[PDB]
């Protein structure tokens, strides 16, 4: 392509063809685009292409193609400043300067190129940051005189003033060393007052409008840093709040000026800045009600709308408001003559909290919350905002969004159906609104209650009558559960299900009485302690959910499974007891009925039942009564198990056949995982032939692949075939986690459980190995690790290379193995590293590579837990003492990890792991500055003897970071590690070190004094 | 017939590449193959106020990837700030994306969009996503990979760009449909396996 | 486009088209499948758009060369070859992949499926 003519820098640049590819890539398109961007870039990328940037900017026409240029510049100015001839860097200081005070003067230029003048400037700020104060100390008094000429000058300065606030103390933290932040921020600090005068001349001798916004978005970054004096003992509050709220154009960099300015914790003694915190906001809310909207206008309708700004600043009056409510609003509290201020303004927030809006009613919501919480405890507060709480209680009341239990929607067919997913993110936003309706409610319990029953009668008679006010109102009522009294409760409640069930009868449809059905199930379920204390209630609820098992409604079936298990788990006593007036315990009459109650039932939600069944049992301790109660739950399961059984002995291959066998063991599991220790007999039961099935169906697998191939295990009778051995897996592990009598887990489980799932594991090609094999035996090294010693071999035996060889090729493949394989590692490390003393050297050569493969590893999942495992090695070799094991661990691997602990916090691509890599790297470089390390780390000829290992350590890092990064000064290397090493005992002063580091190692030519920070 | 220049930026990882790609082809593409500068898509919508589209320019997140960086901004009308709740880094570097971005365009709608919800550790909690309060974003949980709220961040735009709160998104009409050796391809279609076969579709 | 025609069947499902370059299945849209008889021509169509967007992503004749052939990895879903579909207008030809939430869904599909073959062939 001719494009590429501008990347030979042989002859000259041909400005004219570095615009048509410019113009190609910005106002172009398909290939002819894609190929201009490619040349662009390798154009910028050229370490020559600023030499062409003064080319650029004279001779050219398109702004693009300059903006590119600037791009090239601060690039140079950024990483190789320092790097350059002292007369290139005054060269560029120069046109950089002429070019901004040449664009501002053209008025055509200076109106339609604000895109390459805020660059300019933003490339100017680059050099200050570099060059002043100590090379350039007249550059803020000759900008402040300079903007006295021009008005477009004075306007650019604002601008130039703006981002120099923001790079030093908005966005220095990341980008420049402590040492340099500090200077920067002392300089712009020394020369403030200077910068406030010619920004508080501006304001106050108003001009050019955008003058002012320029002078006022300056203003804002100055009130993240200045001093409070600047801002009350000054006439600007009232600039701010009156003046510069009138004008719209002005209006909203004024309100986040003073919402910068409400959020200081200001000196709580002194009485006048009290009064001038109080004048301004004051004054601000008269402009409002005055120049905007009175605090009557309905500001949901207005956001709605979404005229010009409107929605914007309905936002920024929603922060101000807060920020400084949430502040200050004890300073209106007392003082008769402000206390209409102080309703005005919550009234206002009242108005706020009515938008349709989420992220702005959350926003709100937080401030409702951080006030009833205050009225909740502040003695004689709650009776001054009385009147505001109740319209709270309004707007929450009629907003509640859909908990989690509901799982009935409405689509936009009209119809009420289940939900496709959950609604993950409306969870938060309910316990919000639960919180503060919550203290609403216990603010005055009686007005709560008001509200919601008349709500409810003008449901009834169909008044307001809709899905979505019998929904929000049903929420409300179930989530104040607690709040009122037991017989306040009983009366509620009562009235309200009376009136629900009334409701039901009353209305045709199938989807009103889905609504309806949803709605009952929710309240009830979220009153367990009015259920508790009326059993016969209980019953009949119990009973109804069961009927609604069998409803063809798939929304309704789902509910009332859910609910069943949330009761129950509130409820559970009561259905082991004989009740009064009962032949015998609840759980007897579930457990009777449980093939024909959950015959409609889908196998999940079988399994819930089961659960919930475990859940009850659990509440009987008598042994022989629990050990009954199981068997009896497990009766069917049992009985089709033992089925199977006497089958299965007979060479499963049905598809049909390994879908019951699932259904099986995943009632074992649902049951196991409630009733843990408790689950030990029915356990018992199937343990023997469980894995003698988990044998089986593994040979299967196996013929299945040799005969089909890889891609059998995608079939849906291979893939039916692993679900078995998962769930045995999953079965297996989650009684192991719970049980309560490690004996017997040694003794009966453990070693039956090795000799089914290791070498099968093993011998399988990596395809058809399962995860939840090292899933499970974690849970076993866990908890029962430290009594089976040669339990715990034989699981490195049989994992561990063969896992290795999966995961060690690349980073993404059989990522659930990755995870599982290092948190085996990780537990085994911690309860069992005698099992990685008796590794042969070889081995325990891969298990320190593996380590450092984690460390390379950017899933958080792998990476926390590789960073771990050397630090508890380290610990771990640590207590051994010194010894020769200790000594060789030292000499063959404790340079590996200093090296590689650096390499991952030095390739910016590790950031996520920063404090865990310090903290490994602090306690390497301690073990040498506290002589724990008994022999010598170096060889016998590289060194003098008897040199200490401190000086060694210094010369190999020395070493390392001269080659790893040449472009460093020997000084630089050297103070980085005298301050490193000085600060090995104190982490936060030795993260400060290290990433001081990392800023240097991006540039050339850094201060090694910045080093001496701390002390 | 009338179209708008989106800019999408982001950590190396978010999701931006896979978003992006959800809307053209409706795939989801599951390797990680990071975006070299910045590539060009051309993506419409069909509303009640007729077509709307999207000139999507997906740049770069990592560093050592990112191109002409700002250049990229330059004349854009709309964008969207891309973090992965799943990685609490990606959400501390937004203000840092933002703020390159606001300087080249002073005054244009953003959507601020915490991607990959479907993962269930989550690490960057509802509660903590705040940055777009003060800033005048609008901001949604996503997932590109089970589709949820994954048209809001181009609805919210279009509502927006052309000035109507009620436009929604409507069905294209769909005209008529027209009226060998494939038996090789479609053997290799079969013998290749569905992917994620558990998902409820 | 869809007034002038009746549903005859409607199901939710995932569609997936095959890339031969890449040797992968590549989902192509989730939606509501429906079988569209036109009430003019008496020709049935399958139309398929995606959820919240409403783009197609399938638009073409139930023709009667078709046939439903299963994939190795699933019991509910079908593939088979498609010589013109208009989703996005050129009239392109894909190898199609549909899949659904249950096997009675994908059975059920393949019994309409076969019907409107019928219907077609007049
Ligand atoms: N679980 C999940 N993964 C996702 C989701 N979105 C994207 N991903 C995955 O995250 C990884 C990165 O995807 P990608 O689109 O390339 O992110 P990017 O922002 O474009 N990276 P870059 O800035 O370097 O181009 C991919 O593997 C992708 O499958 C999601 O919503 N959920
Ligand atoms: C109304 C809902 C209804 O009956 N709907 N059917 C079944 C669901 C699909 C649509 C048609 N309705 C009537 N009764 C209940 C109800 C009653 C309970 O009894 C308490 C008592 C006494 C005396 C309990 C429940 C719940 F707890 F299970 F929710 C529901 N709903
Ligand atoms: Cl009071
Ligand atoms: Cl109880
Ligand atoms: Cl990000
Ligand atoms: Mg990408």
């Amino acid at each position: 392509g001719s494009m590429e003519g501008i990347l030979d820098f042989s002859n000259d640049l041909d400005i004219a063809l570095l615009d048509q590819v410019v113009s190609t890539f910005y106002q172009g398109s398909g290939v002819q685009q894609k190929q201009a961007q490619e040349i662009l870039t390798k154009f910028q990328d050229n370490p020559d292409a600023w030499q062409k940037a003064d080319q650029i900017l004279q001779f050219s026409t398109n702004p693009q193609s300059k903006f590119i240029a600037l791009s090239i510049l601060d690039k140079l100015i950024t990483r190789k400043w320092k790097l350059l001839p002292n007369d290139h860097r005054i060269g560029i200081r120069n046109f950089v300067v002429g070019m901004i005070i040449s664009m501002c003067q053209d008025d055509e230029v200076f109106k339609t190129q604000k895109n390459l003048i805020n660059k300019s400037d933003l490339t100017l700020v680059q050099i200050l940051k570099q060059e002043w104060p100590q090379n350039w100390p007249e550059f803020i008094p000759e900008l402040i005189g300079s903007s006295s000429s021009s008005v477009n000058v004075c306007e650019n300065n604002m601008i130039v003033l703006k981002l120099l606030s923001e790079e030093v103390f908005d966005f220095s933290a990341e980008q420049m060393t402590q040492a340099k932040a500090l200077h920067l921020k002392n300089s712009m600090s020394k020369e403030f007052e200077q910068i406030f005068k010619l920004c508080f001349q501006v304001l106050e001798q108003g001009s050019s409008s955008s003058l002012i916004v320029a002078t006022l978005e300056s203003l804002l970054r100055y009130l993240h840093w200045i001093p409070y004096r600047y801002i009350y003992e000054t006439n600007i509050l009232e600039l701010l709040s009156t003046k510069f709220m009138t004008s719209p154009d002005t209006r909203a960099i004024t309100l986040k000026c003073l919402t910068e300015v409400s959020n200081l914790k200001i000196p709580q003694d002194n009485d006048l800045i009290k009064r001038q915190t109080v004048l301004f906001f004051q004054n601000t809310l008269q402009q409002i009600a005055t120049s905007v909207m009175p605090v009557t206008a309905d500001l949901k309708a207005t956001y709605a709308n979404a005229n010009g700004n409107d929605q914007s600043f309905l936002q920024d009056l929603a922060m101000f408001l807060t920020t400084y409510l949430a502040r200050n609003r004890a300073l209106l509290e007392s003082d008769e003559s402000l206390r209409e201020l102080l309703l005005n303004a919550h009234q206002y927030l009242i108005q706020l909290s009515k938008i349709e809006e989420r992220e702005l009613f959350k926003t709100t919501l937080d401030y409702w919350h951080n006030l009833v919480a205050d009225l909740f405890y502040e003695p004689l507060k709650k009776h001054i905002y009385e009147e505001i709480c109740s319209q709270l209680r309004l707007v929450i009341i009629e907003n509640m969004v859909r908990p989690e239990e509901v799982l009935v929607v409405e689509n936009d067919e009209g119809e009420i159906v289940r939900e496709f997913v959950k609604e993950s993110d409306t969870i938060q936003l309910y316990k919000s609104e639960r919180e503060v309706l919550v203290y609403l409610t216990h603010l005055n319990v009686i007005d709560t209650e008001e509200i919601m029953i008349s709500k409810l009668a003008r449901q009834i008679d169909g008044s307001e009558w809709s899905w979505h006010n019998i929904n929000t109102l049903s929420w409300a009522i179930g989530s104040i559960s607690g709040t009122m009294s037991e017989d306040t409760e009983k009366r509620f409640v009562v009235t309200v299900i009376k009136d629900l069930l009334d409701l039901c009868v009353k209305k045709r449809g199938k989807d009103n009485k889905a609504v309806v059905a949803s709605d009952i199930m929710y309240v009830v379920g979220q009153y367990p302690r009015f259920l508790k204390a009326h059993w016969n209630f209980l019953r009949t609820v119990i009973l109804k959910l069961f009927e609604f098992m069998h409803e063809t409604h798939e929304g309704v079936q789902d509910m009332a499974c859910d609910t069943f298990i949330k009761i129950v788990q509130k409820c559970k006593y009561h259905f082991v007891i004989q009740q009064p007036r009962e032949s015998e315990p609840f759980i007897q009459t579930i457990i009777r009925d449980i093939q024909k109650t959950t015959a409609d039932l889908q196998p999940q939600q079988v399994h819930t039942f089961y659960k919930a069944c475990g859940i009850i049992i659990s509440e009987e301790r008598s042994v022989a009564e629990r050990n009954r109660l199981l068997s009896d739950l497990m009766q069917l399961p049992n009985m089709a198990w033992d089925t199977i059984v006497e089958q299965s002995t007979a060479n499963l291959l049905d598809s049909e056949t390994v879908k019951i066998i699932a259904n099986i063991i995943k009632t074992n599991v649902a049951v196991c995982t409630s009733m843990g220790a408790d689950f030990y007999p029915q356990l018992g039961h199937i343990y023997y032939n469980m894995l003698q099935l988990y044998r089986a169906v593994s040979s299967m697998i196996s013929a299945q692949v040799a005969a089909e191939g890889l891609i059998a295990t995608k079939t849906p009778k291979v893939r039916g075939l692993r679900t078995i051995k998962k769930e045995i897996l999953k079965l297996v592990e989650t009684y192991i986690s719970k049980a309560r009598n490690l004996d017997d887990v040694v003794k009966v489980l453990v070693e039956p459980l090795l000799n089914a799932v290791l070498e099968d594991y093993m011998n399988n090609v990596p395809d058809a190995r399962d995860a939840e094999v090292l899933n499970c035996m974690t849970t076993v090294v866990e908890k029962v690790g430290h009594m089976i010693p040669q339990g715990v071999i034989l699981i490195l035996q049989s994992v561990f290379e063969c896992t290795l060889d999966m995961i060690n090729k690349d980073f993404t493949e059989y990522p659930e193995h990755r995870v599982e394989f290092y948190k085996l590692l990780k537990v085994i490390n911690e309860k069992s590293f005698a099992a990685f003393l008796e590794l042969p050297p070889a081995a325990f050569k891969l298990f320190v590579d593996a380590i450092c493969w984690a460390f390379k590893h950017n899933n958080r999942d792998v990476e926390v837990n590789g960073l771990q495992i050397a630090l508890d090695l380290v610990k771990n070799i640590e207590r051994m003492g010194n010894v020769p094991f200790a000594n060789e661990f030292h000499k063959n691997y404790f340079f590996i990890f200093v090296s590689e602990t650096f390499f991952v916090l030095t390739d910016s691509d590790h950031k996520s792991g920063f404090s865990k890599q310090a903290l490994l790297l602090m306690k390497l470089i301690s073990l040498v500055y506290d002589n724990k390390i008994s022999v010598p780390l170096y060889q016998e000829a590289e060194v003098p003897q008897g040199t200490s290992n401190q000086v060694y350590l210094s010369q190999y890092l020395a070493n390392m970071l001269s080659n790893a990064f040449p472009h460093l000064t020997s000084e630089q290397i050297a103070s980085f590690l005298s301050a490193l090493t000085k600060q090995c005992k104190d982490l936060v002063v030795f993260k400060g070190t290290l990433r001081d580091f990392l800023v240097q190692i991006k540039e050339v030519g850094g201060d090694p004094t910045d080093y001496l920070f701390a002390e | 017939q009338v179209q708008f220049k989106l800019v999408l930026v982001g950590d190396g990882g978010t999701g931006k590449t896979t978003f992006v790609k959800r809307h053209l082809t409706g795939e989801f593409e599951k390797k990680y193959v990071a975006t070299l500068g910045v590539e060009v898509h051309p993506l419409v919508f069909h509303t009640n106020r007729g077509p709307i589209k999207f000139n999507v320019w997906d740049t770069a997140g990592q560093e050592k990837f990112g191109g002409l960086r700002d250049g990229y901004y330059i004349q854009a009308q709309c964008a969207i700030i891309m973090f992965d709740v799943t990685s609490r880094v990606t959400y501390k570097n937004v203000p840092n994306w933002h703020r390159d971005l606001v300087r080249v365009c002073e005054n244009i709608p953003i959507v601020l969009c915490g991607n990959k919800v479907d993962i269930k550790d989550r690490k960057v909690k509802a509660k903590s996503i705040v940055f777009h309060r003060k800033k005048n974003l609008q901001y949604y949980d996503i997932s590109a990979k089970s589709n949820y709220n994954f048209e809001k961040p181009f609805l919210w735009l279009a509502r927006k760009l052309i000035g109507d709160p009620n436009l929604e998104f409507v069905a294209m009409p769909a005209l008529a449909p027209p009226e060998a050796q494939y038996e090789h391809d479609l053997e290799v279609a079969q013998t290749t396996a569905l992917p994620d076969e558990d998902d409820d579709l | 486009m869809e007034e002038d025609e009746e549903v005859l069947y409607k199901v939710r499902a995932k569609l997936f088209r095959f890339d031969a370059d890449a040797k992968e299945w590549k989902e192509r849209g989730t939606g509501d499948c429906k079988f569209l008889k036109n009430k003019k021509t008496n020709k049935v169509r399958i139309l398929m758009r995606r959820d919240k967007t409403l783009k197609i992503c399938a638009n073409h004749i139930i023709a009667p060369e078709y046939t439903l052939k299963p994939n190795v990895g699933s019991d509910r879903s079908w593939v088979y070859a498609c010589t013109a579909d208009i989703a996005e207008g050129e009239a392109e030809a894909f190898t199609f992949a549909i899949r659904f939430g249950s096997k009675e869904n994908a059975d059920k599909f393949k019994e309409e499926f076969e019907k409107a073959q019928e219907i077609n062939k007049k």
